[PDB]
């Protein structure tokens, strides 16, 4: 199949919300090797998150049950089967968006803003494997995601404006890091109340849209009014 | 729509 | 596993809306070859509603663009194709259901109110089939849904009251059958008419539970209030 | 609720 095929694929496969075949397209488009148009990726994207949060969403539902089941040993071991079974399904997605990050992706992205969206991307998928880890296992994978998610934020703050969507939609998703995945509600805080900040400053100097930035400056307020108490 | 491909952690 | 394991997997599988997993537990289920007490009846359709509707809405999407495509010969070839992939799908879907009815579901009812849901989905079934069909094997496709149909009505007039649920929804579909699938407006208007009717000449004579049978009731209404103007 | 399993073709 042509690109350009691959492309208008996806684009039906979006229609017509059958997601998982719109990941197999934006793949193979992905594994190309050329850089990808914006468009692109905002499919790629699309696509991963509706796949990647289906299992999410499920392994939520069946850990609560599992956890909520006091005795009955086998109903109990019923939902932990069902639970693993769920759990490999998203380590295989998972696993498949770091390859394609780590060997195309980062590598070819040739502005900042594209790294940084990519570098964050990252972040997200290695917090995801983090949610569902156990073991020594966790450590280390809890790691990955911090170190892509800070060398996205050191590229953010020396490119990009502090009212830049991806900016600040990367201040959100590292905080909520911090908080869920870290235990550290004071790294939270300030990471967020620092980028909610900094765009209010500019603000005061000042073309774009700040529509998006605005929505998810009260994101960051909402967390930070949340986890004031 | 935008803010959809951010995937933001809300 | 046994009947009592897959059931138990089929409610884990709803409580995470892994539809497709639903359904291949609760085929199992059917296939131990006895009768379905009204729990696991129950637990079948809604797996397959959900598995079946996917791919019809999904089919509408996507045969619906193939159409509005005047332009690129192309693009519309692979909407064709697409559309032609998910028809597939969706044959396959109809085909085990249909075939669980024959088999197992309508020979092993031993009541009235079941064997008529049965008949009734069988209706559904052959319908779900004759929407995708063209144009050879859409006749007989269109007669296997209404004898289906026609036969359920026959018992539900001698057997159940016209306020029952499973009646008035026989009656509902039928008759869009007869309107949609037919093209026959005047004996779509006389069924649901009749099955009004009859439904409130039944108040008159008067329990049990009149919420669902009074929403099928509107649904007919608002259907003749459409069909007329 | 008891509706859904019904498929009603509303």
């Amino acid at each position: 199949m042509d690109k350009n095929e691959l492309v208008q694929k996806a684009k039906l496969a979006e229609q017509a919300e059958r997601y998982d075949d719109m990941a197999a397209c934006m793949k193979s488009v992905t594994e190309q090797g050329a850089e990808l148009s914006n468009e692109e990726r905002n499919l790629l994207s699309v696509a991963y998150k509706n796949v990647v949060g289906a299992r999410r969403s499920s392994w939520r539902v069946v850990s609560s049950i599992e956890q909520k089941t006091e005795g009955a040993e086998k109903k109990q071991q019923m939902a932990r089967e069902y639970r693993e079974k769920i759990e490999t399904e998203l380590r295989d997605i998972c696993n498949d968006v770091l390859s394609l990050l780590e060997k195309f992706l980062i590598p070819n992205a040739s502005q900042a803003e594209s790294k940084v969206f990519y570098l964050k991307m990252k972040g997200d998928y290695y917090r995801y494997l983090a949610e569902v880890a156990a073991g020594d296992d966790k450590k280390g994978i809890v790691d990955q995601s911090q170190q892509a998610y800070q060398e996205a934020f050191e590229i953010s703050k020396k490119e990009m404006q502090p009212t830049h969507p991806i900016r600040l939609g990367l201040a959100l998703n590292f905080s909520v890091f911090y908080y869920e995945i870290l235990n550290s509600p004071e790294k939270a805080c300030s990471l967020a109340k620092t980028a909610f900040d900094e765009a209010i400053a500019e603000l005061d100097t000042l073309e774009e849209s700040y529509k998006d930035s605005t929505l998810i400056m009260q994101l960051l307020r909402d967390n930070l009014t949340l986890w004031t108490s | 729509g935008l803010l959809d491909x951010l995937d933001l952690a809300s």
